[PDB]
């Protein structure tokens, strides 16, 4: 995908985004347990 | 398709059942597998299981009862390796 959380956080930053941000491929794979492939 | 990859996520306290968090075919499948290798996520080839999951369980959906036994087996491998 083309949207990363850091883009949102960077848009805000002093000040900072308190609420959490969806859903990137990288974030999903990093936390995943196992990949099943053909 | 030529290539299929299914990313499964199971974490006590977070997921009541294993969750298909990402799925892909062709270029997107190759991507998932390369990112899996980068992040040291175990990758297992099982052609019938990959095909059935791809057809039946969509991104963001929990696996259904027909998949409990084969998927749980893989989750147990991952727990062992971790």
């Amino acid at each position: 995908g083309s949207h990363m959380a850091s883009m949102s956080k960077d848009e805000v930053k002093r000040r900072r985004l308190h609420s959490e941000i969806s859903g990137s491929l990288a974030n999903n794979i990093k936390k995943s347990t196992v990949i099943v492939k053909n | 398709p030529t290539h299929i990859a299914i990313c499964l996520y199971y974490k006590l306290g977070e997921t009541p059942l294993p969750l298909v968090i990402e799925t892909g075919k062709d270029a997107k499948a190759l991507q998932i597998i390369k990112l899996a290798e980068l992040y040291d996520i175990p990758v297992i080839e099982d052609i019938p299981l990959a095909r059935s999951l791809y057809k039946n369980i969509h991104k963001g959906q929990y696996i259904t009862e027909d998949f409990f036994e084969p998927v749980a087996q893989l989750i147990r491998i991952a727990i062992d390796l971790d």
